[PDB]
RNA sequence: GCUCUAAUUGGAUGGAAGCAGGGGCGAGAGCUCCUGUGGACCGAUUAGUGACGAAAAUCCUGGCCAUAGUAGCAGCGAUAG
RNA sequence: UCAGAAGGGAGGCGAAAUAGAGCAUGAAAUCAGUUGGCGAUCGAGCGACAGGGCAUACAAGGUCCCUUGACGAAUGACCGAGACGCGAGUCUCCAGUAAGACUCACGGGAAGCCGAUGUUCUGUCGUACGUUUUGAAAAACGAGCCAGGGAGUGUGUCUGUA
């Protein structure tokens, strides 16, 4: 869960900003945002045997 | 009171008459610079080369001005690519075992920059006196 | 902030700094241009008349809309920014002193180097219409002296 | 313009056709000689006059605020018909245009030459203008 | 070319990594040396490992220049010194 | 010194204070001052390649210029003589001769000298990049600039391959 704990939204068109999720006026969550998640991270399911 | 460098700095190989004409052709043709395209107009993009990969780039177009592309047509010739200028083959130095099996006919010894100054006055003594010239000598205060 | 940028024999010159003034960097700039190569006391008069009005600085770089003035020679736009102007007196009242206290004549040294730097911002903030804020800034100046020996 | 101009070559242009000297004008000045052409107003222009007046009037004609400057006097019409023929915003080219000077009548002590394949023979041709005539219709104070 | 593991094997306070400027090699990715700064760590070969390479996404965050000594600090039936 | 528990100067400590307090290192964008080159008559994908000028402590590169001579691929003459053409000119012989890129040798020379680097000038070519598109310099879309971040991963099953 890390880097997805947090309801932030797009605001999509309008404000002249890409359509990245925000909660509190700053990006979350995307992999391309400071704080968002890792998007394909080491996992504990690999067999590494 | 000057500086002369330690070791026979004024050595030179001796090269098969074919050699010397290619070291002469390699140091005449030269190439060109293959820094990457537009690298001057924006300080974020370095020089170092990337094929341009543009559908419309000018360059992979091969328009004329706008710098050739990295080719094997541009490489240097086998007999002598990678020599020293000078025409030696360098042979990297850590220490003074490395020094062994090293021709100082062909071979000149370029000591690693890491290693200090203790270390580098017994390589350059055994060097010079195995007759091997050190491409990157110390300088040392000697008379006028 | 700054450090002296240029090299200066202890024995034939005497150094002053500020730091951290509030105070425009850009009319600083433009003082510091004018003042180099004068004397120490002619630098004081000059400043003095700029703050009565009398002598105006020629800003040559930082000029937009600004009006042209009859006393500015080879160049159009000056300005008489009295502020800047008091903050290099103080900058000149220390380095004269510190002058006199070496043994020098203070007054009569050349300045060899005057620079200001801009070294940082005091920040605030403006309330806007339709809910929003914008910066309301202070700038932060250094500026070195280097005065020298005929 | 009474400046006493140090020519390695004086041109008639007196009855010569002005393009043909003025081509053989700007190669020598690009070649390195320095150039007056003399007795401008006498230069000619063959054709019908009707219409060769009318062109140079359109030039005096058009025009805006950027500006198109065309001269109306026969030393001026000359030498911008050799403008026409250098690359005068090259280097090369400005210098050798400033290297040109043409003058209505001859300021010179000496007569100048003729150029070979300039002259036109007024025994065999009514059909042409005098440089002079043009200035005259474009409403040139005549000075000469 | 990057990370960390292993085996084999090296460098460093007689100055490691990094950084700035510069010299050499390679078609090139990139390798390497010198000087200064720095003041403690750093490689090579082989076999592995992978959160491994950016100029771009109205990309994310931070910093910064121009804009500019510019707009505003007048306007309101309370013009206030 | 100063209005001064500020700041500045001088001084002290320490291997170091450019370790002086959000203080290890201290990039880029960028700012001040300054150096080199250009510069108030002149034209714009900012360059590539070739060639000039000015500038350059050492180190890590050491080459380079001129006369002569040797070798000498393709190519390849002048003049002169003979013949032809209204003429521009051509043919035959001199002759595959002289010449001919690179490379080398003797002699002489350069030490800002050769390379290289900064800047500028001249020549040739040249309307960014990436994307969308049949067609992009586009009056199609994106980015102010820089740094850092930013996109084929795991399990299971199936099918090939080494
Ligand atoms: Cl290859
Ligand atoms: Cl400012
Ligand atoms: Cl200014
Ligand atoms: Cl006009
Ligand atoms: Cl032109
Ligand atoms: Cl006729
Ligand atoms: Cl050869
Ligand atoms: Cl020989
Ligand atoms: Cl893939
Ligand atoms: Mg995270
Ligand atoms: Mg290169
Ligand atoms: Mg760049
Ligand atoms: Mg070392
Ligand atoms: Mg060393
Ligand atoms: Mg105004
Ligand atoms: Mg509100
Ligand atoms: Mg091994
Ligand atoms: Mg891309
Ligand atoms: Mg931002
Ligand atoms: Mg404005
Ligand atoms: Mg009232
Ligand atoms: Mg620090
Ligand atoms: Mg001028
Ligand atoms: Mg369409
Ligand atoms: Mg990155
Ligand atoms: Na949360
Ligand atoms: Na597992
Ligand atoms: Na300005
Ligand atoms: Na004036
Ligand atoms: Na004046
Ligand atoms: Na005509
Ligand atoms: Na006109
Ligand atoms: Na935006
Ligand atoms: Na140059
Ligand atoms: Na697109
Ligand atoms: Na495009
Ligand atoms: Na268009
Ligand atoms: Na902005
Ligand atoms: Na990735």
């Amino acid at each position: 869960y890390a880097g997805l704990r947090t309801p932030a939204e797009s605001f999509g068109s309008g404000r002249g900003q890409a359509h990245v999720p925000k909660q509190d006026g700053r990006a979350r969550r995307v992999p391309q945002a400071v704080k968002g998640r890792s998007a394909h991270p080491p996992k504990t399911e690999k067999d590494r045997s | 009171t000057e500086l002369q460098a330690r070791g026979l700095t004024e050595k030179t190989p001796d090269l098969s008459d074919e050699d010397a004409r290619l070291l002469t052709q390699r140091h005449r043709v030269g190439k060109p610079q293959f820094n990457r395209q537009d690298h001057h107009k924006k300080k974020r993009v370095s020089t170092s080369w990337r094929k341009p990969r543009g559908q419309l780039s000018k360059q992979r177009r091969g328009i004329k001005g706008k710098g050739d592309t990295v080719e094997a047509g541009f490489r240097s010739p086998t007999a002598v690519r990678g020599k020293h200028p000078s025409g030696f083959e360098e042979v990297r130095v850590h220490n003074v075992d490395d020094l062994e099996g090293v021709d100082g006919d062909t071979e000149a010894v370029r000591i690693a920059s890491k290693v200090g100054a203790r270390k580098r006055e017994r390589i350059e003594e055994e060097a010079e006196d195995a007759g091997i010239r050190v491409l990157n000598p110390t300088y040392v205060e000697v008379e006028v | 902030g700054i450090s002296y940028s240029v090299e200066a024999d202890p024995d034939t010159t005497a150094k002053a700094m500020l730091r951290e003034r509030q105070m425009s960097f850009k009319h600083s700039k433009a003082i510091a241009r004018e003042i180099k190569g004068k004397t120490a006391g002619e630098a004081v008069d000059y400043l003095e008349a700029v703050i009565e009005g009398d002598q105006p600085v020629p800003f040559k770089q930082h000029n937009s809309g600004v009006g042209h003035k009859s006393k500015v020679d080879g160049w159009d736009a000056g300005r008489y920014p009295e502020k800047a102007s008091k903050a290099f007196l103080d900058l000149l009242e220390n380095a004269v002193g510190n002058a006199d206290h070496q043994g020098f004549d203070g007054e009569a040294m050349t300045i060899k180097h005057v620079a200001a730097h801009k070294v940082g911002e005091q920040q605030g903030r403006k309330p806007r219409a339709m809910g929003r804020a914008s910066a309301w800034n202070s700038p932060q100046v250094d500026v070195e002296l280097i005065l020298e020996e005929p | 313009s009474v400046a006493e101009f140090d020519a390695d070559v004086i041109v008639d242009a007196r009855d010569c056709i002005m393009g043909r000297v003025a081509s053989q004008v700007a190669e020598q000045a690009l070649d390195g000689e320095t150039v007056a052409v003399v007795n401008a107003e006498r230069a000619v222009i063959t054709g019908r006059e009707e219409q060769i007046v009318e062109k140079y009037e359109k030039r005096v004609d058009i025009g805006n605020d950027n500006g198109y400057f065309y001269p109306k006097r026969p030393d001026g019409i000359f030498k911008r018909t050799i403008r026409g023929m250098l690359p005068h915003k090259k280097q090369r080219g400005r210098e050798a245009f400033e290297s040109v000077r043409v003058y209505l009548g001859n300021p010179y002590d000496e007569d100048g030459e003729v150029l070979d394949g300039t002259s036109l023979d007024r025994l065999s041709n009514i059909k042409f203008v005098t440089l002079g005539e043009i200035s005259e219709t474009l409403g040139a104070n005549k000075t000469w």
